[PDB]
């Protein structure tokens, strides 16, 4: 007997940790075409979708009834659906259609369409379909902002280095609910202090998110969800009209927001009704167009220990990502959670929306230790900046990061630092001893962090918000602190509601708190000769890494 | 043109009537700009409106006006509306109640169409309250 | 000496102050007996009202029916609790502490990672929950998290919830459970 030593190194590995499964399509665990996803499929009478992929309007779901009179363009469909199904994946490769032609096609098929239009396609034409489908021209990134301890001090630090780095839009979330008021304050703080014009969001429960953004301590708001099937939609405790009518709540308000779907939601929570993964995805992003939301986070996003699970797995994520593209929709692409104990596996993932590039490649890089991160980890983390700068420059595209010397945050990290201690005092909140000033500047993670009173805190987060503090009074704890420029750039933060430029698709800030958005920066990719190219000067940051030796 | 911000934001006002102009750090200081004022007219989500339906995005432009006929109920109006159409919540005469506020008090035509149909739903779909 | 599960009819809502309802999932000790990583029930079951006790309450076990989704578990549990605070609890180990009266999808305290919960946590979830049951302001348990546990254990947890949720019944009532040590 004996064994072999080559398989017990094996054995070993990291990867062979992963969860994987084979597939069982009675409960949807099975990534696309499931034995049970039903035909593409559409008819229409007086201006009314009469049946929709193979169901009559007398068995329409609510899902269903609210695609089919919302989400489909009625007059065309009959004619879009008369296209094969590989001759739209053909169009969505072919450099001389144009995006806004597959938009008039794609915006008039249905759920089992777009899913059968992926079907026939792999990675490498996805890729290539991505950078034309794609909103906005500049791809961005969207970073996670959390800690262990939902440490107010530690949160505007890390806002502080996240935005210097790069990210555009930041999320944070908590361990105890109660202390959501407190978390999307220090992001707020700490968010303008690396990078003016950075937005911010708190991901919890709907209607208390809902009141967080009213009382102007965010300014958007993503995880705004939504599923592909009744009984799941339920134990989300929402509908689609439910949520359609929050979507122009919170545009009522002037506030950017964006649904949140993705695979593998609803078989992780029991209902798939024996539906493969991207199908009912599908649904979802069509739940998105029809109720006029403009943007939507997908591609498993938290669930991605799911679908990664099974075959194509992978390949079904960038498939997602693409079919809300092609729809015309901005799209946060996930990146945003662990699945693999695997470096090598993790890296294929991400590529798959890295080179092509979205409106966000990720949403939801961890700005800190995974093991600060309270979204249960994400795909990359901290520890992996200086690898994805030299990615960028290895392959010559613009991942939406760029370098940062130790100098220049350890200062931005400490003027976030002090600008957060300040509006506590003003503020008449648990005071932030200088101590903890000092941890949060030269800290990684929580770890470096001396606690806090949390019944204190809660205690006093209860008093503040019976106070009914806003956004308002932040800006003011600022300018009475010495702080005007944050101050400033916080009611600017605010100002956006008033425009309401930020809300078109695939809208973002610049350092002038300026809109930067598909409306103003329309994505034109036609193949080589076209599109976007990073900039002589953003190759040049891109390129000069710390640390890179002059040879000679 | 597009941004409307940087484009005669001088005609730019808030729900309340102040202008864009007006939003100065000085002017929240000085107590003049409140909480109640940082918000959106329903001017300028008609415009939105009009920039996305040129964007063949009709879909947005649809919920924009209907996120407009919606600014002037408070906001703890928004979230019980809201909590309302969710799950088990409420019964079929009292969504068409609040069809009834939205498009008579509120004159929120399409809100109050958009609800009446969710009663309808609820109701094929069996998502009423409980019972009674 | 092993605590075992019995049934009991139908339990009815109480305005018994001094007591903590724990709703436990449709297959909660009785169709599965071990968590995610194979913990048994009982041995929880029994931290979990040790906790309680040892903080003057009472603590009230039944099993919700009506739904396998432990924050609408753990909603009826504390809509259900004379003190208001209740607790819920899957069968793979999710567990958060409620309020009458907040939302279905918020609560007071949260559990998310069932991996890395100690019979020990589950005691001082008892005890917290007790304390709120008297209206106090109890530290919450300190949170823990490992980022790897999603990619070891998401696919099982998602299995083990299709077995807990083949038990659900459509609209029933949440049945009384009785304590047999
Ligand atoms: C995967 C995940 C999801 C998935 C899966 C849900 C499910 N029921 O199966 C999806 C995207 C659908 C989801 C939704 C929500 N989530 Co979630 N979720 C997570 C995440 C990233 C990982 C959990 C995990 O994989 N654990 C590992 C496995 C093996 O352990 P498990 O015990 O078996 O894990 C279960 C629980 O975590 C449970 N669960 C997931 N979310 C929530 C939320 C609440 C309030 C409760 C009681 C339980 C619960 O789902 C898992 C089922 O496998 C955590 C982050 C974290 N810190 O844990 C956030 C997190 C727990 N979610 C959160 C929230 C707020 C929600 C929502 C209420 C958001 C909304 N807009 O409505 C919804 C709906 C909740 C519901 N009805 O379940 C918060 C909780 C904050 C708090 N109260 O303290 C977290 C911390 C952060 C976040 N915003 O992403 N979530
Ligand atoms: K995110």
């Amino acid at each position: 007997m004996k064994r072999s030593k080559r398989f017990a190194v094996l054995a070993q590995r990291p990867v062979n940790q992963d969860g994987l499964i084979g597939e069982w399509p009675e409960e949807g665990l099975i990534a696309m075409d499931s034995p049970f996803d039903p035909v593409s499929s559409v008819k229409v009478d007086n201006g009314l979708i009469v049946e929709l992929d193979g169901k009559r309007r007398d068995q329409f779901d609510m899902i269903d009834r609210f695609i089919a009179d919302y989400a489909i363009n009625v007059e065309r469909t009959e004619q879009a659906m008369r296209l094969e199904a590989v001759e739209i994946a053909r169009m969505l490769v072919d450099i001389h259609v144009s995006r806004e032609e597959i938009i008039a096609i794609t915006t008039a098929i249905t759920p089992a369409k777009a899913v059968e239009v992926m079907a026939q396609m792999n990675v490498v034409e996805m890729m290539m379909a991505l950078q034309k489908m794609r909103a906005r021209r500049t791809p961005s990134n969207q970073c996670h902002v959390t800690n262990l301890k939902d440490n107010p001090v530690q949160i505007a630090a890390d806002a502080a280095e996240a935005g210097i780095r790069g990210f555009s839009e930041q999320e944070t979330t908590v361990g105890i609910a109660r202390y959501a008021p407190f978390n999307a304050l220090a992001l707020l703080v700490g968010s303008q202090c690396g990078r003016p014009g950075v937005l911010t969001q708190c991901s919890v429960e709907e209607a208390t998110e809902l009141e967080l953004g009213m009382r102007g301590l965010t300014s958007y708001a993503e995880t705004v969800s939504v599923y592909g099937t009744e009984a799941v939609f339920t134990d989300g405790d929402d509908t689609p009209w439910s949520k359609a009518f929050l979507a122009s709540a919170y545009a009522s308000r002037g506030l950017k927001m964006r649904y949140t779907s993705g695979t593998g939601s609803e078989a992780l929570m029991g209902y798939s009704e024996s539906k493969s993964m991207l199908y009912l995805e599908s649904r979802c992003i069509f739940i998105t167009k029809g109720a006029g939301v403009q943007g939507l986070q997908n591609g498993a996003v938290s669930c991605i220990g799911m679908t990664g699970a099974v075959p194509s797995g992978i390949r079904a994520v960038l498939a997602e990502n693409l079919i809300a593209s092609m729809l015309d929709l901005e799209v946060a692409s996930a990146n945003d959670q662990t699945f693999s104990h695997s470096d090598i596996r993790r890296t294929a993932r991400t590529l798959m929306q890295m080179l092509p590039g979205t409106d966000f490649i990720f949403s939801g890089y961890s700005a800190v230790p995974n093991y600060d991160n309270m979204f249960a980890g994400s795909n990359f983390d901290a520890e992996d900046f200086d690898d994805y700068n030299i990615l960028q420059r290895d392959l010559m595209v613009d991942g939406g990061l760029r370098p940062v010397t130790e100098a220049e945050t350890i200062a931005i990290r400490q003027k976030a630092a002090r600008a957060i201690q300040a509006v506590f005092r003003e503020l008449g909140l648990p005071p932030i001893a200088d101590e903890e000033v000092e941890a949060a500047t030269y800290a990684h993670g929580s770890n470096e962090m001396p606690p806090r009173n949390v019944v204190e805190d809660l205690s006093a987060v209860e008093e503040m918000m019976k106070r009914n503090i806003t956004g308002l009074d932040i800006v003011g704890a600022l300018s009475r602190s010495g702080f005007e420029d944050i101050a400033s750039n916080i009611l600017n933060m605010l100002r956006q509601r008033v425009t309401g430029d930020y809300l078109q698709t695939s809208a973002i800030l610049d350092r002038q708190f300026e809109v930067v958005s598909a409306v103003n920066d329309i994505n034109d990719y036609q193949g080589p000769g076209t599109g976007y190219r990073i900039s002589a000067e953003r190759w040049a940051e891109i390129k000069n890494i710390p640390g890179v030796v002059q040879p000679d | 043109d597009y941004p409307l911000a940087t484009r005669c934001p001088e005609h730019i006002l808030t729900p309340t009537g102040k202008p864009l102009t007006d939003i100065t750090l000085e002017k929240v200081l000085s107590g003049e700009v409140g909480p109640q004022d940082v918000r959106i007219s329903r001017q300028t989500l008609e415009y939105q409106a009009q920039i996305a339906e040129q964007m063949q995005r009709h879909a947005v432009a649809r919920n924009f006006r209907r996120a407009a006929e919606l600014i002037a109920i408070p906001d703890e109006r928004i979230l019980a509306i809201y909590n309302a159409l969710r799950p088990f919540r409420s019964s079929q005469a009292e969504l068409l109640a609040i069809a009834d506020e939205l498009e008579h008090t509120w004159h929120a035509t399409v809100n109050a169409a958009f609800v009446r149909e969710s009663a309808e739903v609820y109701q094929q779909r069996h998502k009423l309250r409980k019972g009674s | 000496f092993t605590l075992k599960t019995r049934e009991g009819g139908v339990a009815s809502a109480d305005e018994r102050a001094d007591e903590v309802v724990i709703g436990v999932g449709p297959a909660f000790d009785k169709h599965q007996h071990h968590t995610l990583i194979d913990m048994p029930h009982g041995a929880i079951l029994k931290e979990l009202i040790a906790g309680v006790e040892e903080e003057g309450l009472h603590a009230r076990v039944v099993r919700i029916l009506r739904t396998s989704d432990v924050s609408f578990m753990a909603w009826d549990a504390a809509n259900l609790s004379g003190s208001g605070i209740g607790i819920g609890i899957q069968s793979k180990g999710t567990t958060v502490i409620h309020q009458r009266d907040l939302l279905p999808l918020s609560n007071l305290e949260l559990f998310s990672q069932a991996p890395l919960l100690t019979l020990e946590t589950y005691r001082q979830i008892g005890k917290n929950a007790a304390r709120y049951a008297r209206k106090e302001s109890p530290s919450p348990v300190p949170v823990v998290n490992d980022q790897m546990v999603r990619p070891k254990f998401m696919a099982k947890a998602a299995l083990f919830h299709i077995k807990e949720t083949k038990h659900v019944v459509q609209d029933a009532e949440p049945v009384t459970l009785h304590i047999d040590l």
